[PDB]
């Protein structure tokens, strides 16, 4: 597996336009860009409100927030049995890959992804708040 | 994609929106303000005048309606000159902006004064 | 501009803490220069319009005439409010034989030199 | 030496009604705003 | 990003309309600034203090500026019975002439505000006579005001900055405040009082021109040197004496009388003398226990480390406490504002029944101004005393240095103690609620002979200790033959027991069935309130529903809809809940107070007798019958002095109603709706030109929860400030 | 940003992973438990704190736990 490149002119789904869909937070900041393949020509729900008929082949959808790719990468994936990826897109044009970031999906296991954020404790054998005051900010006891 | 409506995508609608004063691209900053200005204070110096608490005292209830009027021209000039301050650190640039609220007081105060001179 | 003050017609004066203020320190007093003129020599919108927008889209005794002439004008307003008088007949009463104010704006102003050397 | 004139409410309660109110917001509005280096 | 806050740049790098809000609300939060070490804490704390006493004296001297300017206080004190105290004249342009000529009452030019705070009863038992006097202070009280804010400024400077070690000594800081600051400012007030507020009493001005030529008393210090201090308790003020004149003076100033002043119906200024003489010496002695730089004194750690009890019934007692009352600021003000609140109660309690300046107690509006403000912030102060005791939990408390001790032992037994509580709360709520709905429904069916009265026999029975001859106990105090009462007969007793038996005073009031089931509800808001007060203290650092609280912090919204949903878990929330009982509880016991004040002053203390055991009658002869003149204020045949009363009533009840959409309507929809804004705005053509800086959002949970009880409380206060004023103005 | 915290109770049954709407958390090798498998959160920059996961965990106390931290645009959920 190799990290796949957008490809911006791929054939979007057939919609007739809602008022739910880009603001100037994707002219200013950025927007992500959702990407699958479709075996058959078939109706799915659009996360921000409606109807779309996706087409035959690849298939190209822009969002604004994360959670809109990821609703519509569960719908199909648990409906449809796809496999999307979706991009981070910036108003530069740098063009940021994610999910699968590793090529295999996040719900298994795969070996050579590095565990963060792991404390090897229990959430009991935490500090007290006593022992974290007066750092260079608020911090919580589970932080060290 | 985007929602099509009569109302978004009319020819006469461009060509209103773009013969309105904040859209020629081309004109100066000072001259889209004393057109706002003229525009608004002229229909801004009507309802304090006509509806105001001096409103029925004959000779006084034009001069205490569009002095109010000049007044709230000046509070709207003042949201303008920090509108530009605060957003800015040729209309969207801070020297741009700061000639477009001194136009808007201008004419903003011109078209006060020929709202009484009636 | 006293004994022992240091900096942050310039004099090192900024207790309150740059060009637009130089250049409004020079209009402020080369209007109060002509405002004390003609207070002494004492005893239209369009146009004025167009001057000063030609004015505001365009050498040390300018601004420290400027600064006595608008410590001047705050005179002759404070002691024209509170007198009552004219300034020649302020001077006529000041010469020839507000005031808690007065005495403890001077003092609090001293312990102010003073206060600057403390810390 | 101590009574403050007739005409003083007339100026002090619409200058802290009105001016000061005016500057204040304005000033805060400016500082709220004001970009980091 | 931006620059405000400075003090948090995790706040100073939000996007959103969140960011100026947050900054507003954790500005005062110094333990959570960055960069923040335990000196600079103690130091910023030392500044804001300077900043809060310059506040008040500037307060203080802009009520003496005022009153002075635009007051009758020289016309007031001629007559102080007939004539309305001037608190400030109004100019208000958006006024009308109906308007200017009804707030023009008199004696005054233009439109004025009739004084309800007691300063002008206060400023003339302590001295005060002419307008210039209240001049000089406001002066005075403005220059301190500018020297303590200079202060602050000045001890923020890197050469006065005070070091960790002169903020945390406590024994010098003790015997300082309590011989110096308690002790010497009693003393100087007892100076004060025998030097110029007993011979203004007795007509003869002292003030700075003759204070030094003028003797206090006829033979001045020689009975002071000689030991004979009963010299100045001889020839007191005469029963007949007209305040203020010479007319039955006496020469004595320092007596122990007992009861009120016959005209002023209010204390002895020579017995106030003495009270604050007293207390002054006691002060002075008690600020020498400690042990400063001089060999003798108390350890404070020496003490808590010896009581300890044997046989570990308390474990280890106070073992380990002073280094967390020393090291925690956040115990150290739950207690000051736990002693201050308590404090505020006894100083409203104290002042109604023994009123103490010249013609309070016959300035009705006053007095029932005075008590409710004074109840309300003790209700205030106390929930916030239990707020900083949870913030100590959370924040300050280190269990390994408090291993065994008192503090320990209540976090071992707090569900014993919340258990209790809970029984108490619920105790008290069906009994009191179900004696009310029974006596309502005989009230209902015709038949009073029915409801159930309890008599108050134990408050009863302690009055008659007091010497109370109505309920004839006649023991203590009541009966003749008493060791008590033979013994305190010769020299305080007989005012006392005249002041005692006038039932047409403050002082012990007659009690009903209805005072007995008043006094029941105003334990049930007492006990609930400390429930959940208590509960959010010692369940802050975590329950069974989360074990991790202190983990969160102080104020978090909550931790999900997991585990069946935790809403208002935290100890912040658990305050939130409780302000909602204290208002409860302090509007139970001022519409107690107020209506039974307004019975004994109109004559007809019948009416509360019998109205006041039956809900109906509470609605019915309180809230309906005291509000007609209120609501009439304005009205389409006029107004009167009254409209700013009944339009501040409606504001009040309009601000409650705002703070109910905070309190009900949560988040979510808000958000929805704004995010439909930001659509409407970004489309919108010729207003799209302007965009915001800030991203706009909803307002989080937390601040939801805040802005509500803030508006919910705004116009609780407005609300019943409004009819109490308009109520005891109009009728009296 | 949010700090989401995995702890060693986990028995690496993946319900967080398939809860999360963010993509935020992933499964590691481990060997601490039967299922060889640990929850891991490697994008804590896109947690938007909804706290799905601590809904989903089975463990009695939690094995991960969200603490709601210094707010973001992407933390907010903002489409603005
Ligand atoms: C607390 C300070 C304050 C003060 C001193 C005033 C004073 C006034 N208001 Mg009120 N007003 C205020 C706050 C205040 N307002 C607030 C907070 C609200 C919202 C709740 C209102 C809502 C309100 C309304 C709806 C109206 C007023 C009106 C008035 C005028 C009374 C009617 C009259 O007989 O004048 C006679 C009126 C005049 C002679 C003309 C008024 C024009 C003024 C004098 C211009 C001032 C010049 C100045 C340069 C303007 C910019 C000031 C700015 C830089 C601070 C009077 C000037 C009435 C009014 O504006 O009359 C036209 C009116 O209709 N007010
Ligand atoms: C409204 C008129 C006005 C304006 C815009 C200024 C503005 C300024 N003054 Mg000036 N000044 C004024 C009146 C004014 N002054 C008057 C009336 C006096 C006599 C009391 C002075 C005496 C004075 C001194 C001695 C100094 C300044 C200085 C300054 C500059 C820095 C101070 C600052 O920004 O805070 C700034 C350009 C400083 C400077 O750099 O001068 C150019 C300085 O050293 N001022
Ligand atoms: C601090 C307590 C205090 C309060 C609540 C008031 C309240 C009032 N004053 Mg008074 N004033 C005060 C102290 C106070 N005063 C003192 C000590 C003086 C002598 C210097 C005055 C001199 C004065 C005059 C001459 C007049 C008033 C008037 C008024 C009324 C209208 C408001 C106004 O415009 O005043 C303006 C306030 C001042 C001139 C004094 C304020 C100066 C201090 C140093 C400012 C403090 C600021 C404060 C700490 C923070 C506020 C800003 C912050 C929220 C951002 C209002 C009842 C007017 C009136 O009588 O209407 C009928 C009026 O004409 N006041
Ligand atoms: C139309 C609405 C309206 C408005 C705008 C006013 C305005 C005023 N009334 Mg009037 N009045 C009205 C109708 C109105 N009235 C009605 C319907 C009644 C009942 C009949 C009255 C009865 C009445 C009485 C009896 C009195 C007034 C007075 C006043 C004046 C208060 C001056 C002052 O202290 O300003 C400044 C305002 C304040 C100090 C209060 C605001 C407090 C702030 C908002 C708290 C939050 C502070 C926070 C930190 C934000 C700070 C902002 C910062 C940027 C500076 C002001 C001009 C008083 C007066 O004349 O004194 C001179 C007075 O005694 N009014
Ligand atoms: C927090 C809000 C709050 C507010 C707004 C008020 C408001 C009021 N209080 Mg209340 N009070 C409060 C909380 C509050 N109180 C609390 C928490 C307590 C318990 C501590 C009290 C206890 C209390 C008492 C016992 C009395 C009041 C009174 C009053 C009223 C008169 C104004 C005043 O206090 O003069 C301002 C006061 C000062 C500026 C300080 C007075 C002088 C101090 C005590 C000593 C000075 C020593 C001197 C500097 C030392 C010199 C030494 C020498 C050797 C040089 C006013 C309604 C009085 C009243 O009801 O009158 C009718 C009254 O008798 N209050
Ligand atoms: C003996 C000299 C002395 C004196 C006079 C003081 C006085 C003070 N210090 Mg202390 N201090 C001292 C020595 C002294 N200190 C020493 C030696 C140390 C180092 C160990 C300190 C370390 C220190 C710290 C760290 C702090 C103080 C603070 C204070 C202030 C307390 C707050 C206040 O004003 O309430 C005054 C209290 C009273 C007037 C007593 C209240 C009595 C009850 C509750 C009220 C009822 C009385 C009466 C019935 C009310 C009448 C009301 C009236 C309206 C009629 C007060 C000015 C605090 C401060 O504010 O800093 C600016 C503070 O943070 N001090
Ligand atoms: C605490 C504040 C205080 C202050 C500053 C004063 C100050 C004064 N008193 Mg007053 N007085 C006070 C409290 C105070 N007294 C109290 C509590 C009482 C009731 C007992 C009196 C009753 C009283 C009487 C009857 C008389 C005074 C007199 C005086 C004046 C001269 C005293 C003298 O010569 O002492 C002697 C000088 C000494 C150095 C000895 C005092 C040392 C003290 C006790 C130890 C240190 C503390 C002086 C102005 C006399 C006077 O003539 O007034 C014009 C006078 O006849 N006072
Ligand atoms: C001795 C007095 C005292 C001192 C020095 C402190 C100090 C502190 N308190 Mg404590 N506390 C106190 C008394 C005190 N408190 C009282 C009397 C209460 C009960 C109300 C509390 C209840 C309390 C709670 C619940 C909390 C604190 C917190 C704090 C800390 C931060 C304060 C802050 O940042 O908020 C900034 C202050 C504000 C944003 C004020 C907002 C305005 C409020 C809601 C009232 C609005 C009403 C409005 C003014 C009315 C206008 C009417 C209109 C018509 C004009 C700071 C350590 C906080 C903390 O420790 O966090 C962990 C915290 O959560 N306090
Ligand atoms: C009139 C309004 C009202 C009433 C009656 C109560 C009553 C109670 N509150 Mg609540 N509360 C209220 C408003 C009210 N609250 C508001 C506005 C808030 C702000 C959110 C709160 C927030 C709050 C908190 C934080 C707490 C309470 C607690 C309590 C209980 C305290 C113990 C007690 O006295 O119970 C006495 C019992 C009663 C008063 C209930 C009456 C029982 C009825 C009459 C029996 C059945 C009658 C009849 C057969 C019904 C048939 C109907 C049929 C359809 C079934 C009590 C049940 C505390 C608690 O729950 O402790 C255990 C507690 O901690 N309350
Ligand atoms: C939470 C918390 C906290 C807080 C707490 C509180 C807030 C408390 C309160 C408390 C209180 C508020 C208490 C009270 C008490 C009271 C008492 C204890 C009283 C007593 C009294 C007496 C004993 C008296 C007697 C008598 C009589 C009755 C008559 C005759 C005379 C005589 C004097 C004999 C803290 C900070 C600690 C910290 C921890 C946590
Ligand atoms: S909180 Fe929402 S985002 Fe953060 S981990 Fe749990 S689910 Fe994924």
């Amino acid at each position: 597996w190799t990290v796949p490149t957008l490809n911006p002119d791929t054939p979007s789904p057939i919609f007739g336009g809602s008022t739910g869909g880009l603001l100037r937070k994707a002219q200013t900041e950025e927007f992500y860009v959702i990407t699958w393949e479709a075996k058959k020509e078939q109706i799915f729900e659009m996360p921000t409100g409606g109807a779309a008929i996706m087409r035959q082949g690849p298939n190209l959808l822009k969002f604004g927030k994360k959670e809109q790719c990821l609703a519509l990468t569960t719908q199909l994936r648990n409906k449809f049995k796809l496999t999307p990826c979706f991009y981070r897109v910036f108003p530069d044009g740098k063009v940021q890959y994610l999910h699968p970031a590793d090529g295999v999906y996040p719900e298994k296991v795969n070996a050579g992804r590095v565990g963060a954020n792991q404390n090897m404790r229990r959430i009991g054998q935490n500090v007290n708040p006593i022992k974290v005051k007066f750092s260079g900010r608020m911090m919580s006891p589970a932080e060290i | 994609g985007m929602l099509e409506t009569p109302v978004t995508s009319a020819p006469i609608v461009a060509t209103y929106l773009s013969n309105l004063p904040a859209y020629r691209t081309g004109v100066a900053p000072v001259l889209r303000g004393v057109e706002i200005g003229l525009a608004h204070g002229f229909l801004l110096a009507g309802p304090f005048i006509k509806l105001g608490p001096l409103r029925n005292v004959p000779e006084t209830a034009e001069i205490a309606g569009s002095l109010s009027a000049a007044g709230l021209v000046l509070i709207l000039a003042l949201c303008l000159s920090i509108y530009g301050s605060a957003q800015f650190q040729p209309l969207f640039s801070a020297d741009g902006w700061s000639e477009f609220a001194a136009g808007f007081l201008v004419g903003g105060e011109a078209g006060v004064a020929w709202a009484y001179v009636c | 501009w006293y004994p022992g003050a240091t900096a942050p017609g310039d004099y090192g004066f900024d207790p309150l803490r740059l060009k637009w203020f130089r250049e409004a320190e020079l209009t402020n007093g080369r209007w109060a220069m002509a405002a004390v003129v003609g207070i002494l020599f004492t005893d239209e919108v369009a146009v004025f319009a167009v001057l000063e927008g030609k004015r505001y889209e365009i050498k040390l005794k300018e601004l420290k005439n400027g600064r006595l002439a608008m410590l001047a004008f705050l005179g002759f307003c404070s002691q024209a409010a509170v007198y009552g008088k004219g300034p020649i007949e302020t001077l006529q009463l000041h010469l020839a034989d507000v005031g808690p104010e007065t005495a403890v704006t001077v003092a609090v102003l001293c312990v102010l030199p003073m206060i600057i050397e403390a810390t | 030496p101590f009574v403050p004139p007739s005409w003083a409410p007339s100026v002090f309660v619409p200058l802290t009604g009105l001016v000061l109110p005016a500057i204040a917001m304005a000033t805060l509005f400016v500082y709220i705003e004001k970009e980091a280096p | 990003h931006k620059l405000f806050p400075k003090f948090s740049q995790g706040l100073a790098q939000d996007p959103t309309t969140r960011r100026i809000w947050y900054g507003l609300a954790m500005a005062h939060d110094f333990e959570s600034h960055d960069g923040m070490t335990e000196e600079n804490l103690y130091q910023k704390i030392f500044a804001s203090h300077f900043g809060q006493l310059s506040i008040i004296f500037l307060w203080t001297s802009g009520n003496l500026f005022h009153v002075a300017w635009q007051g009758n206080f020289e016309q007031w004190v001629t007559d102080p019975v007939h004539i309305r105290p001037i608190a400030h004249a109004i100019w208000d342009p958006h006024f009308g002439q109906p308007a200017v000529e009804a707030f023009t009452r008199g004696g005054a030019s233009g439109p004025v505000n009739i004084s309800t705070s007691g300063v002008y009863q206060w400023w003339y038992t302590i001295g005060m006579r002419t307008n210039q006097d209240l001049y000089v202070g406001s002066v005075f009280l403005a220059l301190v005001s500018a020297i303590f804010l200079f202060a602050g400024w000045l001890h923020l400077q890197p050469n006065f900055q005070p070091s960790l070690s002169w903020f945390k000594d406590a024994e010098s800081r003790l015997n300082h405040h309590l011989s110096g600051l308690f002790g010497v400012s009693s003393l100087a007030w007892t100076g004060h009082l025998v030097h110029v507020a007993i011979p203004e009493s007795r007509g003869q001005h002292v003030g700075w021109d003759n204070f030094l030529s003028v003797l206090p008393h006829p033979q001045g210090l020689t009975p002071f040197f000689t030991g004979n201090w009963a010299a100045y308790a001889q020839s007191p003020d005469t029963a007949s004496h007209v305040f203020g004149t010479a007319q039955g003076s006496g020469q004595a100033i320092l007596t122990f009388l007992g009861g009120f002043h016959p005209q002023t119906q209010s204390l002895w200024l020579t017995d106030m003398a003495h009270h604050h003489l007293a207390i002054a010496v006691i002060f002075i002695v008690a600020g020498h226990m400690y042990r400063t730089n001089f060999g003798i004194g108390h350890r404070m750690q020496a003490i808590l480390e010896a009581h300890t009890p044997p046989s570990g019934s308390l474990g280890a007692g106070h073992k380990g406490l002073f280094d967390t009352v020393n090291n925690s600021l956040h115990f150290q003000l739950g207690l000051a504002l736990a002693s201050v609140g308590t404090i505020t109660s006894l100083v409203a309690q104290h002042m109604y029944s023994l009123p103490p300046y010249a013609f309070q107690a016959i300035d009705f509006t006053t007095q029932a101004a005075l008590y409710t403000h004074h109840q309300y912030i003790a209700g205030f102060i106390m929930c916030g005393a239990f707020a900083h005791g949870a913030i100590f939990f959370i924040r300050d408390y280190d269990p390994e240095q408090n291993k065994g001790n008192v503090l320990a032992r209540m976090l071992d037994h707090k569900e014993a103690l919340i258990s209790h509580l809970s029984w108490v709360s619920l105790f008290l709520g069906f009994h009191t609620l179900g004696l009310y709905v029974h006596n309502d429904v005989m009230q209902a069916f015709g038949t009073p002979e029915k409801q159930i009265l309890i008599e108050p026999v134990f408050a009863q029975w302690i009055q008659a200790a007091h010497g109370k001859a109505l309920y004839g106990f006649d023991f203590l105090l009541s009966s003749k033959t008493s060791a008590a009462f033979a013994n305190g007969q010769s020299l305080w007793l007989p005012g006392w027991l005249d002041a005692i038996n006038n039932n047409q005073n403050s002082l012990f009031l007659t009690i009903g069935p209805g005072d007995f089931l008043v006094h029941h509800a105003i334990a049930l808001g007492l006990h609930t309130t400390t429930l959940i007060l208590v509960k959010g203290a010692l369940d802050a650092r975590g329950s069974k529903l989360m074990p991790d609280k202190k983990d969160f912090g102080y104020s978090f919204p909550c931790d999900g809809p997991g585990r069946g949903g935790t809403c208002d878990i935290s100890a912040y929330d658990a305050f939130y809940l409780a302000v909602f009982w204290m208002l409860n509880t302090i509007g139970w016991v001022t519409f107690y107070w107020h209506w039974k004040h307004l019975t004994l002053w109109q004559g007809n203390v019948a009416q509360f007798d019998e109205s006041s055991t039956y809900l109906m009658g509470w609605l019915r002869d309180y809230l309906w019958l005291n509000s007609s003149q209120l609501i009439n204020g304005y009205n389409p045949f006029g107004m009167n002095s009254l409209s700013v009363w009944a339009w501040t009533f409606l504001f009040g009840h309009l601000i409650y109603a705002t703070g109910f959409m905070f309190l009900i309507s949560w988040r979510g929809y808000w958000q929805e709706l704004i995010e439909t804004l930001v659509w409407a705005h970004e489309k919108t053509p010729l207003a799209n030109l302007v965009y915001w800086k800030d991203k706009p959002v909803a307002l989080s949970i937390v601040q939801a929860r805040l802005v509500g009880l803030a508006h919910f409380s705004v116009g609780y206060i407005f609300t019943y400030a409004a009819f109490l004023i308009a109520s005891t103005s109009g009728r009296f | 940003a949010h700090i989401v915290k995995i702890y060693d109770t986990c028995i690496g049954c993946t319900q967080c992973v398939r809860a999360c709407p963010l993509d935020v958390l992933e499964m590691v090798p481990w060997d601490g438990c039967k299922a060889s498998q640990m929850a891991s959160a490697p994008r804590t920059e896109d947690c938007v704190g909804c706290k799905r996961c601590e809904t989903a965990c089975p463990t009695d106390f939690l094995s991960v736990r969200v603490y709601l931290g210094s707010e973001s645009t992407r933390s907010m959920g903002l489409s603005y």
